[PDB]
């Protein structure tokens, strides 16, 4: 049984740290540990409800807007606030957009360069290259020509002796397996990707004053003035600015984006056979469309046993079964308190004791819902689209995998999704339906000012005395978010961030039961132990984002 | 040509900082690190991991000794001997004077790094503390803000390698280029704040006619920065206030993060 | 899908209105003529030329009236029977009226159009005049400037097309969110105004770091407009002032083109 | 025999008509006719020498910045200001940064469709287009993928109603010689230059404060305050924005307008051999280094009799040569006063007879140098270039001119130069060659401002009483423009603009001598008199400006 550490895993957001045991070239067993904590939680707390959203959002600047929609609907939900249907719309547009440039940049800037090999795009042809991805692909930047400037990049970078950021990377390892002609495609489309990715942020930027880190929300609303006529508002040629920079972003997610993530498959297909976290999935619906805080686009809910049948649908933030199952543990979490907590009861009362197998080993908490352990994310948001029957996400797998099909002769059926790769696959359906949400909320917007309403914002009535506890849910990049907030006497008298990262990335429970990370991980097989490519490869799927695990 | 060596530290941080980089025009990310610098550690991006990118951490910090800009992100925990923010076994303030030895510059990008930000703010529970405090004797670049616009750091690093020095810098060490004025003695709605012309509530006509957001709580007046001329992503007209919300400080010790979004801020 | 259709004539123009087109990003010119219009007639851009360019223009007249926006840049000239300027043998005067005649909107682009600008200022030769003037019984939507930001002129070409209707106006037809403000009453230079902080040459102490321009001779407080926050080109942070010359009123009757560069606000 | 008249001229700027009479379908005398006229030279008159030069570039917005930047110019010279070298630099950047706007549209958006069949291009094969540029040209955007978008978006247009810009041009016309696979690169080429000549009007714009219409200049030098510390002013920030939109320049300009200049020379090889319009040549020296107003990294001169031995450099903008040289007559032209004047001796008192074939039919004025008629304009500019045998610009030429080759087996010779094409060829090495100038500049502008000098400015020294002239030399994309200016007790007594559009567009002269428009268009064969193409494909070479050269 031999111990391997990888710390830091890099490629992710914030301290990760992985142990794997490993017997007979396959681990054996894993513990995944956040390593940083900052107490945000505690830091928030004793404030107005209103303030919460610009400082829990720092949570994360890469998963920036998240924490702090759904700080407001927390906020929102203790004070029974209905919000104006245009701040939805505002609230929307800015989520899908930046989902938007995180998926794509988890692709290709966190995770290609686990499947791509930047040494061999050097030997590559590139009219070969260009060559074999006729009727493969509409994308217009995969010439001959266009390879060739990307190829002399890596050239030159190579030809300096400094590499850096691409420095002792895993070239040449045993389980890099795309020919030079593919890896010289992957590294140009990582290239176009950083346009792509800063179209969807001008989206992002537009509606929310700047990103990272917007600043146009409030519990009630939004802070944009809406105002067709109004001078340094936003206006009609603000709103053709927005859109402007929403039509650029289709392209790139349909003919590049959707289509990689079909070639890395074709090349990697034991990956659809390994790598599953869990059992059990949970979602929540997204992006509100009515007046009352629900008409969601998308579903959301419940998956056990891995069995798509069992589906319980979840289509409002408010369902009371949603909300009495979600609990968290610090039995192995450097946290005081260890027994199951429901977040509107939870304490995160530091007892950092060090590393322990046995014990306690890392800043994340271990959520459960109704005791059980659940993978959060695109794949659990997939697999209740594709149970709940909603076409258009049938429709966009199939899609991938017809492409993976005339690749390859072979397909992929439901439990192939239960994968590393199927949790890949996820991501990208989700980023592809993403640009309809765009495109739909958008319109709505425009036709619901031109019916005359201009409204934003809904001013809270928070009582001097007396307590509210709300909670807050979100359908984020990396899954279920939810943010627990009780107010007693006018001001916070406990929050909790329940984050997607903590659900998947969690340590062992209540009742020793692994999370999802560590899972995921036994069956992995390691080709050299002082190497293992292939533990960052099944970890990068889930797009860990440890300052949210941890807050 | 070899490209100047930087060296990037991620403590207590969000990740904001670094993706400020992604949004970033003059240079793009790609540009800034297959041409401008040359990144030699950063979390982040690097293809290597865990021993292999420490490996690569330790040769590039002796073979560019004297040479390398050390860039820092994230607040620094000292509280229980630092063990809040550990990465590769050891605390991140150890990682942190160790590189901090052989820089020739070194930068605290974002408000966490500058003077400790938002994980300092409330009861500080980590002990967080800024870059200055734990590199006492060094001289310590603070850009500032939640995240900065990332030019404010680009544009640095550029004067440090194309005229061999830092930047013109104020009493706090921030350069005078971006936070040598305040936002509300450069901002374009003064003349309103003037006349008497404010909005009170989110979507009320002042509001929806632009007007003057100081008693939104905008904090403007007590913050030091250039979000009202540079503003954000290079796509005209970006910035906190323009899109209809007070700023918050965000830039500023003692204000973000310590005064609610809502409370006044004084004015001079 | 069929595509609103426009007529473009040109009078007495310097072209600088139609080349603001070119810097436009929402839409761009492309996406403009390819999806948001139909441009059935524009003299520099056509590809006919002649008696087939002629023929298209009574052709988009018949088959597009009383649909069609139609847009004139340039002053009419009305001095001796029109004759300073003649296209297609007849004066251009001439083409206007009849265009206007199956307008279902009509716009005069730039300060020329709008009120005579720079043609019609000094002793005025060839007795320029705005298109109001000669179009007498209708109601014109002015869109001033030298040129204006293209976007002042295609959100409210967008407006027309989205909700059936003009922006709203100001008292001398001008569209409200990008005329209906001073533009010294949305000035980011208002606070050194205030201060007396004030520029008093190029390249003085006071011009360099940014200080009002006032006393260069800045026409802001008298120039309603856009310029300070929508300013020009979408890049971020360009318009006269902010690149350190004083506006010279060009959007406003009587202070661009009449007024000295050097001449102050206060002074007539 | 036949009479002919094009009225109005599209694809130019301003109001043009140009009358021919045929003989046995060919052109054998021609008449060009400025039809509007502003007085724009009189609305300056009376004012302080300071006002003259944001009221004058009003003279056009296509070649916005010369008359702007050529007026400061003229005022300096009567004044005898030395321009601050950082001046020099700022004023450099953007009329080399302007005039690479104007020469992609004038090749696209003006003259493309003069060459070019868009019905053509509808039966293109995409995949046929893309492979024949196969080691014709680097540019990454010319895939088979791309070639068929740009297809789909003609059939699209063509498909609606509505036509709108393309409608009614000569589709089919028996001169249209391209194949359908190069008109439909072409066509894909005009949309992808609309991107290029966006970036470069972007590095106007941050130097000139807006564009069109540049509001940076002063008597004295340039109102942008360098101060790499300061906020809300030109610092190391904005200079780096700048340059970030310089380097975005040079790929088009190389890889794309360069080599569809050599493909349109393949396919239309007799316009090497017809459309010259003189024998006499020149242009003035530009883009200043020092700061005593010279040191041009572009040389000018005059050249007699179609002869590159007979070049007489000119490196001087206060050359007594050249300015004892000019004179404008309106004997054929709406003015009085019919001798030929000196500039600071000029008048424009308007006399409007109506049209007449012997008498006058033009707002236009026509210049002559020592009596000669003379062409000036981008080939001028590269005849000049190439007598003084400046090896860049013989080294770009040879480029084209190779490209031309590897198409044709071909080659071109000097003589073929003096022809329709070869004016094109002129303004295509003017846009490469301005590449470098804008390289280099902003290099000297970076050190200058590293070694202490921040000075952009000088005040002028006014005299309240006394006389004094002064001259403003600029080579424009069109050709040489000069402003004369007296200032007479403070103000401006005389203003005389002499605008490169009048030099070519001017009509008879005193000595009854056609100008280069009505010289060239001389022996054009026309295959449809009702749609007379190639005299507009000849008259189009010469980058009309009306408004520019009547003012
Ligand atoms: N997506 C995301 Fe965060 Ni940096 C996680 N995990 C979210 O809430
Ligand atoms: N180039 C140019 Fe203009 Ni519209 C001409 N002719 C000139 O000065
Ligand atoms: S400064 Fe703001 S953005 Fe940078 S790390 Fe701290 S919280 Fe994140
Ligand atoms: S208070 Fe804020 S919004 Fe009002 S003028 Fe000052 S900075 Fe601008
Ligand atoms: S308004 Fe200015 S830009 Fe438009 S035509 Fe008149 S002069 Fe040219
Ligand atoms: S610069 Fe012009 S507009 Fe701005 S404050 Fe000073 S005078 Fe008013
Ligand atoms: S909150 Fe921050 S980003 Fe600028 S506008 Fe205020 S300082
Ligand atoms: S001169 Fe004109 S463009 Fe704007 S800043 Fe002044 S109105
Ligand atoms: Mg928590
Ligand atoms: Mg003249």
């Amino acid at each position: 049984s031999q111990r391997i550490t990888i710390d830091p895993v890099t490629r992710i957001e914030g301290h990760l740290r992985i142990d794997c045991e490993i017997e007979n070239g396959v681990v054996s067993k894993a513990w995944a540990s956040g390593t940083m904590w900052r107490g945000m939680e505690e830091i928030v707390k004793n404030r107005d409800p209103r303030d919460a959203w610009m400082i829990v959002q720092r949570i994360c600047g890469v998963c920036t807007t998240t924490h702090a929609i759904s700080s407001v609907r927390a906020a929102e939900s203790a004070l029974n606030i209905d919000v104006p249907v245009n701040a939805q719309y505002i609230r929307n547009i800015i989520l899908a957009a930046h989902t938007t440039h995180d998926h794509i940049v988890h692709f290709y800037q966190l995770s290609a360069l686990d499947w791509v090999d930047i040494t061999s795009a050097l030997k590559a042809d590139p009219a070969k290259a260009s060559a074999m991805l006729n009727g493969v692909s509409t994308w217009h930047l995969n010439s001959a020509e266009e390879f060739t400037k990307v190829q002399n990049k890596i050239k030159d970078l190579v030809a300096s002796g400094q590499l850096g950021i691409f420095a002792n990377g895993c070239w040449g390892h045993p389980a890099m397996q795309l020919p030079p002609e593919v890896n010289l495609i992957a590294v140009a489309h990582y290239l176009q990707a950083l346009e792509c990715q800063r179209d969807a942020n001008r989206v992002v930027a537009l509606l929310g004053g700047k990103t990272p880190h917007i600043q146009n929300l409030a519990v009630g609303g939004v802070a944009n003035p809406i105002n067709l006529d109004g001078l340094g508002v936003l206006n009609l040629e603000r709103l053709m600015y927005i859109k402007s920079f929403i039509d650029k972003l289709s392209d790139f997610v349909e003919q590049v984006y959707k289509v990689d993530t079909a070639v890395i498959a074709a090349f990697y297909p034991e990956w659809l056979e390994r790598g599953q976290g869990a059992v059990n999935y949970l979602s929540a619906p997204e992006f509100p469309t009515d007046g009352k805080n629900g008409s969601f686009l998308f579903p959301g809910g419940y998956i056990t046993d891995a069995d798509l049948s069992t589906y319980r649908p979840i289509t409002s933030h408010s369902d009371e079964y949603l909300i009495k199952g979600i609990q968290e543990s610090a039995k192995h979490a450097w946290y005081k308190d260890e027994a199951p907590q429901a977040p509107w009861e939870g304490t995160t009362v530091p007892d950092y004791t060090g590393w322990s197998d046995d014990g306690k080993y890392s800043w994340v908490k271990a959520p459960t819902f109704y005791g059980k352990t659940v993978e959060v994310g695109p794949l659990a948001n997939m697999l209740c689209k594709l149970a709940a029957k909603r076409e258009s996400t049938h429709a966009k797998l199939n899609e991938i995998v017809a492409i993976y099909t005339k690749l390859t002769g072979k397909t992929i059926e439901v439990a192939q999704l239960h994968s590393t790769l199927g949790r890949i696959i996820g991501r990208t359906v989700h980023c592809c339906e993403l640009q309809n949400v765009l495109q739909d909320q958008y319109n709505a917007l425009i036709v619901n000012i031109g019916k005359g309403d201009h409204t934003t914002f809904v001013k809270p009535d928070i009582p001097a005395t007396g307590e509210f506890k709300g909670v807050g849910f979100l359908e984020a990049p990396r899954g279920m978010l939810s943010h627990w907030m009780v107010i007693k006497d006018g001001i916070i008298s406990n929050y909790q961030a329940v984050v997607p990262s903590t659900w998947n990335s969690g340590p062992r429970n209540f009742n020793d039961e692994v999370g999802p990370y560590e899972r995921s991980l036994v069956g992995t097989p390691i080709a050299d132990p002082n190497k293992p490519l292939e533990v960052v490869r099944t970890i990068h799927s889930f797009d860990p984002c440890m300052s949210c695990a941890v807050h | 040509p070899q490209r100047p060596p930087v060296i990037w530290i991620g403590a207590q941080e969000c990740t904001g900082c670094t993706e400020s980089l992604l949004r970033a025009t003059h240079p793009t990310v790609e540009n800034l690190v297959l041409e401008t610098i040359s990144l030699e550690y950063h979390e982040v991006l690097s293809a290597a991991f865990g021993h292999q990118v420490e490996e690569n951490k330790h040769n590039a910090l002796e073979k560019y000794k004297g040479q390398y800009v050390l860039v820092v992100d994230g607040s620094i925990p000292l509280k229980d001997n630092g063990i809040y923010c550990m990465v590769a076994g050891e605390p991140i303030v150890d990682h942190i004077r160790r590189a901090a030895e052989g820089a020739a510059a070194i930068i605290a990008i974002g408000s966490c790094a500058a003077w400790g930000g938002v994980a300092a703010a409330g009861v500080n529970p980590t002990g967080a503390v800024g870059l200055q405090e734990v590199l006492p004797g060094k001289t310590i670049i603070n850009i500032p803000g939640c995240p900065p616009n990332p030019h404010n750091f680009l544009a640095t690093v550029a004067h440090i390698i194309t005229y061999g020095k830092p930047p013109k810098l104020d009493a706090k060490n921030r350069p005078t280029f971006a936070y040598g004025r305040l936002i509300h003695e450069h901002c374009e709605r003064r003349p309103h704040f003037d006349a008497g012309r404010f909005a009170k509530e989110f979507g009320d006509e002042g509001h929806r006619e632009g007007w003057c957001l100081y008693h939104l709580g905008c904090k403007g007046p007590e913050t030091y920065g250039n979000c009202s001329t540079l503003q954000f992503c290079d796509v005209g007209g970006v910035w906190p206030v323009a899109i209809g919300h007070p700023c918050y400080g965000c830039n500023e010790e003692g204000i973000g993060f310590h005064k609610g979004i809502h409370q006044l801020a004084h004015v001079e």
